[PDB]
């Protein structure tokens, strides 16, 4: 009934892109 | 470099000269046929030998011969 | 030495093996002719030339083989 | 692997030489001596 | 002859232009007079706009630059005879290539030499055993 | 404008484009700091730099799927095929420095001079070899690390 | 002439021969190309070439006749005597480029120069401890390098 | 009845002279 | 100290990661680039 590793690894990388989004807000913001 | 000869059978018909993509034939005055001049190739340092001036001549085996001879970065025609 | 006393079913062995490669079915069935180390059956026709020239032991033809080496020199 | 033969030891260093360390040194003899002026 | 005057065309930037062979032996480069703002296919790859006036293209290879003057010679109705094509060097001498008599080679002057004419037929070549080691070629001697 | 792709270097007669893989500012300042082309180092750190991250990958594909794999003798026999391939790829470089820059010797730009990829050759050897031993010491006592990052010896 | 010694680099007053020994095609090609002598290199590179065969080769006498062969610890004494050896010689050698080179300071030849004598002596060393530390884990593991030699792992 | 170490050895050493016959007709047959 | 939750493997490496690689590689690029010029 708990979660698997698939569905971790899965979170890690659809929270992969908020990190290069992220990443782009900042170098825009110090530009 | 390669060796481009080109032998007394000329007509002076100018078709070689403006075949050539590179330069290297040109047309000098003479006095052995009715048009009175005959090609010449003094820059053969650019001639890649691509045989170009040998599908444009209307002589029985044509008048201007491309002797393959030496390479370089020219006669090998590299951008790199 | 042993292909003189019966060349009619023994098999004739050019060198050994010695590729670090071979697994346990390649050496369990390249040890042919009876011979504990991996060899190599040899299909050329130097075991019949050696019996027919009048070789016998392996000394004679290794001394050829020194003899030859002399020769090339 | 082994051998039944005289001299065993003997191309236990004789096959990793010829594979290896001649082949080594005859291409870094010849590369070093056809790009060389 | 010596100094390059002209402006860049219009172009976006390629991948087929100078490799590091331009900064390092040669590199060519054409020089003309356009008319209009008309549009010219570069042999490096795609189109590029033609300056008005006096442009300069820096090319890598000779063949380009004739097949750009070929381009220019024949593809527009006013018609760019023109061109001085040169060779530029890394260590900044120019030297000019073509026309460099003056007029087109198509055509003769008075002021050029017979370099490379032989005064004999194919069949009256020499054969290969008189000169077999004397270290020349069969066509040379 | 709007345009993310431009020519390279401002002339548009180079063979390459200003692309945000090629010239961005990311690009340009990571690939600016790797070890081969940061400014202000001798080529004997920059090539102790690129021969560690060389030297401890090494050891992986070896250890985890190496004919050794079977035994117990995994990840010696990992440590031997990289030692291998890193001693094959130092005489590589190295006859590649010995014979590309002999000659005019230019001068600036360091690394590509024959003392500077000498340098480089000694430090990628060095490097090469010990971020080899390290991989392998740190696999082979992975019962130790594995008890010091989960906190068992206490 | 057919004659095969003759007077060294012609001038018969320097006190040498032109000797098939001393100058061959093969001496001055094999001697030239020689770590310490072969031109292009800087002197730490050249340090841990001469270094390394220096180590490798230390580790055998005491191995071999050494006083711990009786006991199982034969290569560790091995090693540990010569790693002493290599730390003596780097010592020796690193002192006498601190004493030889000061002064003047000449600039072509640049082994024979302070900067490049210490570099010689850190190229010494860790080609010495490498090449001692290489054949000392080659030895201990003897087994397993007959074993990926015979290929028993198989 | 076989062959001995000292045999392999020997016809080593006797094969050692022809390598260095054979790189003294390379070397002259070079120049 | 183990976990019996899914996915256990993964804070072994990430609790040194954000622990030591984070911030000796944040710390380094900001001190490289607070004292450039
Ligand atoms: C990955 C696969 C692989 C590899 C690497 C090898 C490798 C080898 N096998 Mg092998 N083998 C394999 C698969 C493989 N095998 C398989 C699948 C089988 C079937 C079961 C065999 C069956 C087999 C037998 C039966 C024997 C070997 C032997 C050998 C060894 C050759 C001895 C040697 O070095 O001579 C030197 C190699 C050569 C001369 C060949 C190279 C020829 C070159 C390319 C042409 C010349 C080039 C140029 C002109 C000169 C060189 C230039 C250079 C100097 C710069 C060698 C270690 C033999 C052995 O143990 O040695 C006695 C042997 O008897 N193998
Ligand atoms: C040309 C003939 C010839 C050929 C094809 C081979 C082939 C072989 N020998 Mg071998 N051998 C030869 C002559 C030859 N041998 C002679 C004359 C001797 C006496 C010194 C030996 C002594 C010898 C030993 C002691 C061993 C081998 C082994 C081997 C095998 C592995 C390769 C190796 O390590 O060799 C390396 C060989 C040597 C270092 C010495 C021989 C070198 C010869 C004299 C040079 C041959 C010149 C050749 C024609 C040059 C070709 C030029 C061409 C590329 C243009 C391989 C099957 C090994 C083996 O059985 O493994 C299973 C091994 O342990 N050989
Ligand atoms: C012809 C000769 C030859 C020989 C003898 C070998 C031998 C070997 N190969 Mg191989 N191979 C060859 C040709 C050859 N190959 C060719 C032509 C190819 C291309 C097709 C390959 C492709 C190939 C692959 C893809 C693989 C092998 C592997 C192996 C090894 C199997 C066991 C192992 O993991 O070793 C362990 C590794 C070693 C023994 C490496 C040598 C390191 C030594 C011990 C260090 C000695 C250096 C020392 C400090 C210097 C001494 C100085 C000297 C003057 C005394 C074995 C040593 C396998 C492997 O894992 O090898 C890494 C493997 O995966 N080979
Ligand atoms: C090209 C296809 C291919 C592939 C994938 C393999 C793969 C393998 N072979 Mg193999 N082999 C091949 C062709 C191939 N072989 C051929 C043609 C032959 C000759 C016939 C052999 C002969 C052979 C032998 C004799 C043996 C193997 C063995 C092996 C295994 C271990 C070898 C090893 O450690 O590699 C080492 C490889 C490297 C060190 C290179 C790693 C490259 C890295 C991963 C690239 C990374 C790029 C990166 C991800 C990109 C991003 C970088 C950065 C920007 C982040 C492995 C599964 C051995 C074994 O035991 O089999 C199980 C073995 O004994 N092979
Ligand atoms: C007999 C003299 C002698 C000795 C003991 C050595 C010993 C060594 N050399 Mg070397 N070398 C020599 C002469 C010698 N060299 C000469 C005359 C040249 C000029 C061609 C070179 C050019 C050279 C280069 C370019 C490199 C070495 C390197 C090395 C070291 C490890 C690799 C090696 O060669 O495998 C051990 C093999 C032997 C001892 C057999 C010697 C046979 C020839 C003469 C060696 C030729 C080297 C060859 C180009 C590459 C070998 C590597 C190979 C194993 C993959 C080792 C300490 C490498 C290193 O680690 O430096 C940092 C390296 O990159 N050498
Ligand atoms: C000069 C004669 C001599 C010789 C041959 C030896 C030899 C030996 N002694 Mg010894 N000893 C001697 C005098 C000598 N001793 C004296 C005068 C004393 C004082 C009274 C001692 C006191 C002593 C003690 C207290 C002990 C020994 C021990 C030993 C053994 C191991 C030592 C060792 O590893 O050496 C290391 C040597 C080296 C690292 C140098 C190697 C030199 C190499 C081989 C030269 C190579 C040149 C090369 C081949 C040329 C070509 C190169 C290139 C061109 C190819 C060894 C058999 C030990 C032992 O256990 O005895 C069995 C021990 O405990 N000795
Ligand atoms: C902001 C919310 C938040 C907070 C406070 C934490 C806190 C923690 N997480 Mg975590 N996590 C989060 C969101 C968060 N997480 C999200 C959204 C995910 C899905 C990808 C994860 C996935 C995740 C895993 C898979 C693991 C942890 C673990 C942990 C613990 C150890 C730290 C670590 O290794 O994290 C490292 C975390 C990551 C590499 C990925 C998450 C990074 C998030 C998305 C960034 C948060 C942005 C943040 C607000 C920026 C602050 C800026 C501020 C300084 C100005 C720690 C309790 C570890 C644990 O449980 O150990 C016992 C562990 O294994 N987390
Ligand atoms: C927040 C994160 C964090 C984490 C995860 C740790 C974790 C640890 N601390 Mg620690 N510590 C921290 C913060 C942290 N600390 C802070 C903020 C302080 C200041 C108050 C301290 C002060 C402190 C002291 C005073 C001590 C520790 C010790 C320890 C270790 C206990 C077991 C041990 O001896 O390890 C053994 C050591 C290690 C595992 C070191 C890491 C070496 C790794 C394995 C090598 C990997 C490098 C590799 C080559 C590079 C890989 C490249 C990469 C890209 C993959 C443990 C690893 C104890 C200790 O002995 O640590 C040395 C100890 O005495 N810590
Ligand atoms: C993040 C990221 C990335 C990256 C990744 C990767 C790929 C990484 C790698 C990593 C690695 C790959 C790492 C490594 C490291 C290493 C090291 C850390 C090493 C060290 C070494 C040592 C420690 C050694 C020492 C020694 C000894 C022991 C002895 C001998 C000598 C010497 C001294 C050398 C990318 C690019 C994608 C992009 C962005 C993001
Ligand atoms: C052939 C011949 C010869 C020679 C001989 C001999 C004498 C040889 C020697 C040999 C040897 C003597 C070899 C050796 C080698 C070595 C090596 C190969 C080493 C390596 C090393 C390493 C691998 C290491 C690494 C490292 C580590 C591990 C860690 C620390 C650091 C370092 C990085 C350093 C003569 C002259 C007679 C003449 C002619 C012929
Ligand atoms: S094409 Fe032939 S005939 Fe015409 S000008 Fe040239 S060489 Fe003479
Ligand atoms: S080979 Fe080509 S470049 Fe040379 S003369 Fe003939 S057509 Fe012109
Ligand atoms: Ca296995
Ligand atoms: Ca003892």
């Amino acid at each position: 009934m708990a979660l698997s590793d698939t569905q971790i690894l899965a979170a890690l990388v659809v929270a992969l892109l908020p990190a290069f989004l992220a990443f782009r807000l900042s170098t825009e913001l110090y530009k | 470099s390669h060796s481009v000869k080109i032998y007394d059978t000329c007509i002076g018909c100018t078709q070689c000269v403006r075949a050539c993509p590179l330069d290297v034939l040109e047309m000098v005055p003479w006095d052995g046929c009715k048009a009175a001049q005959i090609a010449s190739s003094p820059r053969t340092e650019d001639c890649v030998g691509c045989k170009r001036c040998e599908t444009a001549c209307p002589t029985d085996f044509l008048s201007i011969r491309v002797y393959l001879g030496a390479e370089t970065t020219r006669s090998m025609g590299l951008a790199y | 030495e042993q292909w003189i006393k019966d060349p009619l079913n023994i098999r004739p062995i050019a060198h050994a093996i010695w590729d670090p490669h071979f697994g346990e079915g390649a050496v369990n069935a390249f040890t042919q002719a009876g011979a504990s180390n991996p060899v190599n059956i040899a299909y050329s026709g130097v075991y019949h030339w050696f019996y027919t020239i009048g070789m016998t032991t392996n000394q004679e033809l290794y001394s050829g083989a020194v003899f030859l080496l002399v020769l090339a020199s | 692997m082994d051998g039944s033969y005289a001299a065993s030891y003997l191309p236990w260093i004789l096959i990793p030489m010829v594979g290896w360390l001649f082949p080594a040194v005859t291409m870094g003899l010849l590369f070093i001596h056809i790009e060389s002026e | 002859m010596t100094e390059l005057s002209g402006q860049p065309p219009k172009f976006g930037g390629s991948t087929g232009g100078l490799l590091s062979k331009a900064n390092r032996e040669e590199k060519y480069a054409i020089t003309w007079t356009s008319a209009s703002e008309q549009v010219f296919e570069m042999p490096t790859g795609g189109a590029a706009i033609m300056n008005e006036g006096e442009n300069l293209l820096y090319l890598a290879r000779k063949e380009q630059c004739l097949a750009l003057g070929t381009q220019l010679r024949t593809k527009f109705k006013p018609k760019i005879q023109d061109y001085k094509i040169y060779r530029v060097y890394p260590s900044g001498e120019v030297q000019y290539l073509h026309p460099a008599d003056g007029v087109f080679p198509e055509k003769v002057n008075e002021g050029r030499e017979a370099q490379g004419t032989k005064t004999r037929r194919i069949g009256q070549n020499p054969e290969p055993v008189t000169i077999k080691f004397s270290g020349k070629a069969p066509y040379e001697v | 404008s709007n345009q993310v792709v431009q020519a390279y270097n401002g002339d548009p007669f180079v063979g390459h484009l200003s692309t945000p893989i090629s010239d961005s500012a990311f690009t340009r300042t990571f690939i600016g700091n790797l070890p081969a082309y940061r400014k202000g180092l001798s080529p004997i750190l920059r090539g102790l730099e690129v021969g560690m991250a060389h030297g401890y990958f090494l050891i992986g594909p070896w250890t985890l799927l190496g004919p050794l794999r079977d035994s117990e003798y995994q990840y010696i026999g990992g440590l031997i095929g990289a030692l291998a391939l890193i001693l094959v790829a130092t005489a590589a470089l190295s006859s590649y420095g010995l014979v590309t820059f002999q000659g005019e010797q230019g001068s600036g730009d360091t690394l590509q001079t024959a003392d500077g990829w000498s340098q480089f050759a000694a430090g990628f050897f060095v490097g090469g070899m010990g971020g080899a031993f390290v991989a392998y010491f740190l696999l082979e006592n992975l019962s130790v690390v594995d008890g010091i990052f989960r906190g068992l010896f206490n």
